[PDB]
């Protein structure tokens, strides 16, 4: 009838781990923060990827005028 | 059923035991009157309904300190006749405490021990708290140690003796009484856990950040060690280490049985909010020389065998990771013939905090109780005081009158000289 | 219809079997109340292997609990799946051995050995046909080590026609847990090599590294270790409890794993160990269980199997699998690395197939291997004893309780014979 | 049923494969959660070249991401399409090679090589037919070049009959990113000749230029640069993943593009690179994919191919195309400019057509060119190495981890030897 | 997890450290009490629940610069044992900080560095902040740096030291105290970043249009340079630069390891609106000698190795074009044997602005730390200042009487004379 003392209360539960009943996430905390909006969406249409060039998607009518007016991705020089 | 009885002789013995049962009554939640509103079975006797009495005896030849226990805050908790008084003190003389006036009072102490052991089912060990520097603790303590050895034979006994420090000490005949006590401890006491006052003064100065430490502050955190070294019986954990384990694992030789002490997390209220107290950090603090309770350098000696008890939420693996980091450090050393040198004990109940105490609530605690060959140095300095002093036959007229003989200082001198021969020989490699 | 007598000794084996009977009861499907509620009729077919019937649907396991301190008995009783145990099998003392081999064997063990041999013979007589004697204890302590090797010495004298698996956790070389471990280790194995027919030696450092490097578990407890040894221990007798395409019992293990009577030392492992978040990336197929089977990290022993040639091997496969596919990595691990196996034994590997997998897993396997890497496990204990007995330290706790130093020299006589013969066949 | 195992090192290697496995994934139609939701049956036919099938439809790549810092995998932990990887295949360090080729190779290199090769060996035995091993790393760095080039030498020892694709980026001639840039490059090419079987040469300054004059982008990030590199790496093994009228695997390019075993440094190119402004006006037919194939501006290497002769060239066409228009356009470039091709080899051009184009593009083609103009790149790095070594500057670091100047003199000796045989063949 | 330990020694060290850790707590959102309402592991040590402890110590023999930290707005931040004081200062004497009073406190200095190093999991380097003018920063820094190479071998040690300006200095024995410091920071410190008070006086004068700069304003942008130096660990970017990456790129020879410092954008709150801050503008601004943080003219010497650490919205292409425009300029001349002088690092975190500070919020910032042969002008001038004062034995009896001898002036002078020979020999064109 020894006095109960609290367990270390780890999240381990190796029985549950080896049975795979609870998935969880084994990965630790992500280091080196998480910078918001870097690299920035470019001006003169918002380009965060090269998917348009590498997928050959057709130009939208609301964005065709920008390339009608300008040559490079620098915006509205004239 | 685990059960340990403790005896308290000498002015050090009662005043340490005042704080010992102050923490003991707090772990089990019992109010100081003696009512709990079965880990209490190993320290308290369940008496009828709602009444509990501690299974310890207080005894002192001086009638002073017993009365302030009898008229203090623990008048109802203790048993009124377990408190043992005396007509007068032994007065810093080992002769008076062992022969003349302790003899009329040792037999009233012996029967109440028999009353305590008959009440319990299974006893585990003997705890003695005393000081060899005075008359009452060294005299009646040795006088009781003769009687309990022949009556309750071969039972494990663990002793806590407050030895003189090399620097701070409060009696002139103090080196006489320590030498005469050591002739009784070596052949009778199984494992003697050493203590020293100014090391605990030093651990209050730099750790607890109090610049005015007193005897109350020292004895308050001595009780933390005593509860920690008996924490396996009370509360459950990973590796239970009882008193029977402690002797048979830690004493290698019959005449080599002395012991150090440590208690690493000793942190005030303001200091606790900034310390990251992990198992790895608290292990490193215990083995450092600044945190021990006797001023001896373990670098000067070599460790013989070590035992560690962990309290609180300690997972059983970083204790083994800390041991590997301990043994790979060169600044700590072991004797060459002892490859396996650590005993691990884990308990899950964290140490309680006394109200008004300077110790803060810490979730992890370790006590390092280790044999060492550096205990020769604290015996060489104390013997160096005796040899320079006995050359002039000083202070002997107090001793030879009360039953002692003049030659008895010589056998006690060579007994300590034989001990110094043992400590230097066993620390030598081959 | 064959049954196993389980012995638990000391504070280790009581806690080992507390988690071991947790798995076996859950694999057989009985609740903490004791009634059966599993959904498989095949699950209830072989219950006499590990449990006995009782009036009212209760099932009481056939095992004993044995120690010298009642504190550890409070741990197994109050823990989960502890109410199923037989109260009559709770044989215990009051003194406590105190990490001494002399106490549990000669002086204060004698008043409890006669009590438990009366208890042990009760289920020995009540059961119909004995198959073996499983024990689970340690060798570094004194409560289960010194007392356990006397009981295993006493039980073979009465019953000399049965096999006996032993699951003894040996002291680790890297970490010290008790100062007098090389005393109790050498004296316990001194009794076993004359007596123990086979032995599964384990340690604490291998279960740590398994649960760090493979399970990727941050701060685990011993309950995590005691489950993994239970995963092995249930996997040893998987062919007895469940039917299969090729069944192999304890004697099938023995006949294929000990070429010589004195070379009976093995090493164990549990194959399908995956991390907490890596179970969705694995492919539960027989090529990769064998990949985890023969890895040095996956074993539950301090020995490195790449250092010593395997004298023989075993396989306890459970689940639905192709026996051709089972046979083809087991042939592949003979041929891809034949330099790490013995030469004068063809068909070094034994295999078995059980048709029922463990709970929560589709497939599992258990490896048992007699190797000359246990040579390295005894060399550390032999180095510890020889470098320390020369100064006759710690003997007053031993020589004062019944045995002489001549027994310690006899422990040097045969342990140096064990290390001689294992290296001899390596050449 | 041939396989490619992908291994990557350093800052540069891991960021490419974050985009490379991204580009491969949506070609095969599998989500970042790993499930397949593609609309084409031809995608699932050859998945095993790059992915392990798992329980529940999960697909995990043969990706072994190696680094000595946790920073790179942290980007892989949180980047898009970074959850598809096997968590066990993230071998990691803690110290970091610190942009030192000596630290990644010799002293601190040895502590992780025995662990990273264990992950490689587990994946190598799981798949049946190994076409080869593909690595993507840097050369001027120290973590992916120092540890990577030792890893290439080790894996050629264990698997000597399997090819080796290396996609190693090169120190730029115009600009520089690190200070020990020529030191770590010459020590790696000295090893890359002996172990690796074929090399694709990349550099950021050509990737920067190809994003300006061909794509009309004035703000190219690295993720923009990694996409054009990832299009090349998909084009090499487009024959394995998809059918075609004429099939050319990895080993067919090796016998084509490598006349002698030390001439395995090639230059790459991707054909349908159209800016969004001029996207509508260009047509997609084989003659205008060829005219952007052989342009010196389209080459992703420092070397101008107009300076040196083309010893052997390869083309990896993708799409529904006429076989004549593939044949006649690559025949016209052998007659219009035959001074840029080697006279003593007839028909320097290897051509192959796969009927499955990439996503969205009607047609695509990838160019691999074994030009002798690559000696201009190797001369400049050897020019910088001799300038800094003769003063022995930045050498007290490399000699600190256990190097002497013997292999530094050997590295310049082999660098001068390999550039000497390029100019001997140009005459 | 990566971690770097910063030791703050001398009067300059704490006053930088108050500005340094103020910039650090605003980046991670930690309030001054220590509570954040995953990247703090570089500098902060997580303890308890919601408490972050700076991984730094304040070591100074003069208690009146440390006590204002102990009573200011950062009381709850620091661990009270990290703040190490002394009875009395070294009083700008190298002999007091190294021999007499230095040895009495450096034992307690290692006691907490070991505590900080044990709490660290993965260590990459050390930061040291000192001023060679005053004997606490000069002598005790020399004692601590010599001991740390013995205690923690082969680890990085970042030297952020402040040197006397040519025309400006606020002490008399500064030529004496700087030269003796150069015997230790040569052979022990692996990376040393010179700072100079008058150059930052000029930087605050024109760029920040402050007519009356103070010690608070100078140390605030000292904090900007160090935070930009180690922002690569805390945040993610295109090209990370680690501590050991920083050390092998800029130290060609083991003694040629002194480097410059330049932070390019210093703009006011009212000039920020009118400046078009691009990566081409700031990169040309950094190489300007007006933005140079040490009073030396780089046109006399040769640039030898440079690193450019970019913070904020810096895209990787035009920064690679910005370096090319620097190389084409004939004014910025590099040494002949190094055709690859530039190291580049880009982080995506824009620099934080302290509330009530003087710097303006900018979206782009670059910090250049460059090794040059123009730093010989710093040493040779301080060599001339020492040689003139030593020639008539001025202020020697103060230095000699506190433990030293005359022979340590000749060895330190000869050691510094080798540096001027080494700088000329390395930078010579062949
Ligand atoms: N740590 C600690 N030591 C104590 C305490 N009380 C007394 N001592 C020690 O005891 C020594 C004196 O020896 P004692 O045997 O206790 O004196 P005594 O019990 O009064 O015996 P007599 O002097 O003969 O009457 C002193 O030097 C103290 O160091 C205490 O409360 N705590
Ligand atoms: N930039 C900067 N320099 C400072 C600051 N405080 C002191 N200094 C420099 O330090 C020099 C004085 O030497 P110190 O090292 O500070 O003297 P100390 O640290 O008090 O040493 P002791 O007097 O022996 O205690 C002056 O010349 C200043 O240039 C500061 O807050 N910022
Ligand atoms: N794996 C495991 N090992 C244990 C457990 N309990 C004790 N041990 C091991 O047993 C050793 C101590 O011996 P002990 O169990 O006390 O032996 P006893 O005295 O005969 O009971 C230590 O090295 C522990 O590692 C447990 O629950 N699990
Ligand atoms: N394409 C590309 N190249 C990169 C990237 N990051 C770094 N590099 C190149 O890598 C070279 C430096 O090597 P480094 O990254 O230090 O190699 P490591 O030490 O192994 O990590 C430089 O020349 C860069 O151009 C990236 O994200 N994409
Ligand atoms: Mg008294
Ligand atoms: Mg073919
Ligand atoms: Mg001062």
């Amino acid at each position: 009838h020894t006095r109960p003392a609290p367990a270390p209360a780890s999240d381990a539960y190796a029985a549950e781990v080896i049975r795979g009943e609870a998935a969880g996430d084994d990965w630790g905390p992500r280091t080196k923060r998480s910078v918001p909006d870097m690299p920035k969406p470019n001006a003169f249409d918002g380009r965060t990827d090269l998917y348009a060039h590498m997928q050959y998607r057709p130009l939208s009518n609301g964005e065709q005028g920008k390339y009608a007016k300008a040559f490079d991705d620098r915006g509205t020089r004239g | 059923m685990r059960e340990v009885i403790s005896i308290h002789i000498g002015q050090a013995g009662i005043q340490v035991g005042n704080a010992c049962w102050e923490l003991y009554c707090l772990e089990h939640g019992i109010q100081p009157d003696g009512q709990m509103p079965d880990a209490f079975n190993t320290f308290f006797s369940e008496t009828g309904a709602g009444k509990h009495v501690p299974r310890c005896i207080f005894l002192d030849l001086e009638p002073t300190v017993v009365d302030e226990v009898r008229t203090g805050t623990y008048r109802q908790l203790f048993h009124p006749e377990q408190l043992i008084s005396g007509k007068e003190d032994a007065a810093n003389n080992f002769a008076r405490g062992h022969y003349t006036i302790g003899k009329e009072i040792v037999d009233l102490a012996l029967d109440r021990i028999r009353k305590l052991a008959d009440n319990c089912t299974g006893l585990q060990g003997f705890l003695v708290f005393n000081a060899v520097g005075g008359g009452t603790g060294s005299g009646l303590g040795s006088l009781l140690l003769e009687r309990l050895s022949v009556d309750y034979g071969k039972k494990s006994k663990l002793g806590f003796t407050v030895y003189p420090s090399p620097q701070v000490s409060t009696a002139v005949v103090e080196p006489y009484n320590s030498v005469l006590s050591t002739h009784s401890l070596l052949e009778h006491t199984d494992v003697a856990v050493m203590l020293d006052n100014e090391a605990i003064y030093d651990i209050c100065r730099r750790s607890l950040d109090i610049e005015r430490p007193t005897y109350t502050n020292l004895n308050r955190l001595i009780a933390q060690v005593i509860s920690s070294l008996t924490a396996s019986l009370r509360f459950d954990g990973a590796l239970n280490v009882d008193i029977t384990e402690f002797q048979t694992n830690l004493v290698p030789y019959p005449r080599i049985h002395f012991m150090l002490s440590s208690y690493a997390p000793i942190i005030s209220a303001e200091k606790a909010y900034h310390e990251q107290l992990s198992v790895a950090e608290i292990t490193n603090a215990a083995f450092e020389p600044a945190s021990m309770m006797v001023k001896c350098d373990p670098r000067h000696g070599k460790y013989m065998a070590c035992c560690l008890m962990y309290r609180g939420d300690v997972v059983p693996k970083d204790v083994n990771a800390s041991v590997a980091t301990i043994k790979t450090k060169r600044t700590i050393q072991f004797v060459d013939w002892c490859p396996t040198g650590f005993k691990c004990g884990i308990n899950y109940q964290p140490p309680t905090v006394v109200p008004g105490g300077d110790l803060a609530k810490v979730q992890r605690a370790v006590c390092m109780i280790s044999n060492s060959t550096a205990i020769g140095e604290i015996f060489s300095r104390l013997d160096h005081k005796f040899d320079l002093m006995y050359a002039k036959r000083a202070f002997v007229h107090w001793y030879v009158g009360e039953g002692m003989e003049e030659g008895e200082f010589s056998e006690a001198r060579e007994d300590l000289a034989a001990l110094e021969k043992d400590f230097e020989e066993v620390g030598a490699e081959s | 219809m064959r049954e196993i007598v389980h012995i638990q000794g000391g504070q280790c084996g009581n806690q080992i079997g507390a988690k071991f009977w947790e798995v076996v009861s859950d694999e057989h499907g009985i609740d903490p109340t004791g009634t059966y509620h599993g959904d498989s009729d095949l699950q209830l077919e072989r219950i006499n292997v590990y449990f006995n019937e009782a009036t009212g649907g209760r099932y009481v396991p056939r095992a004993i609990l044995m120690d010298l301190e009642p504190g550890t008995m409070d741990s197994v009783r109050s823990g989960p799946y502890g109410q199923i145990f037989r109260p009559d099998n709770f044989v215990f003392g009051q003194t406590g051995a105190g990490n001494n081999w002399a106490k549990g064997h000669y002086t204060e063990g004698a008043e409890l050995i006669d009590s438990v041999l009366d208890v042990v013979r009760k289920e020995a007589e009540s059961c119909d046909c004995l198959q073996g004697f499983q024990v689970c204890h340690s060798l570094g302590g004194g409560t289960g080590s010194g007392m356990g090797t006397l009981l295993i010495s006493k039980i073979r004298e009465e019953y000399p026609d049965r096999m006996m698996l032993t699951f003894s956790v040996v002291p680790s070389p890297k970490v010290s847990d008790t100062v007098v471990e090389p005393y109790n280790a050498t004296l316990s194995v001194h009794q076993l090599v004359e007596n123990a027919d086979e032995c599964m030696v384990l340690d604490n450092e291998a279960l740590y590294d398994i649960c760090f490097r493979t399970l990727k578990l941050t701060t685990p407890t011993f309950g995590d270790l005691n489950h993994l040894i239970s995963a092995v221990m249930s996997g040893i007798t998987c062919c007895l409890r469940f039917p299969g395409q090729l069944n192999a019992d304890l004697r099938k293990l023995a006949v294929n794993l000990i070429p010589f009577p004195r070379l009976h030392f093995f090493m164990v492992g549990f194959t399908p160990l995956t991390s907490r978040g890596s179970q969705q990336y694995r492919a539960l197929t027989v090529p990769e269980l064998t990949q985890q089977m023969w890895d040095a990290k996956n074993m539950m022993c301090a020995a490195d199997p790449r250092h010593g040639r395997y004298l023989t091997a075993s396989a306890l496969f459970r689940g639905r699998m192709s026996t051709k596919e089972v046979d083809e990595q087991m042939l592949n691990v003979q041929n891809k690395n034949s330099s790490y196996f013995v030469e004068w034994i063809p068909n070094n590997v034994k295999s078995s197939v059980c048709d029922i997998p463990p709970k929560g897993l589709k497939m599992s396997a258990t490896f048992i291997g007699n190797s000359t890497a246990i040579q390295e496990m005894f060399k550390r204990v032999s180095e510890q004893f020889t470098a320390m007995f020369r100064r006759k330290a710690f003997l007053h706790w031993y020589t004062g309780e019944g045995m002489d130093e001549m027994e310690f020299t006899e422990a040097e006589s045969n342990m140096n014979d064990l290390v001689s013969e294992y290296q001899q066949y390596q050449d």
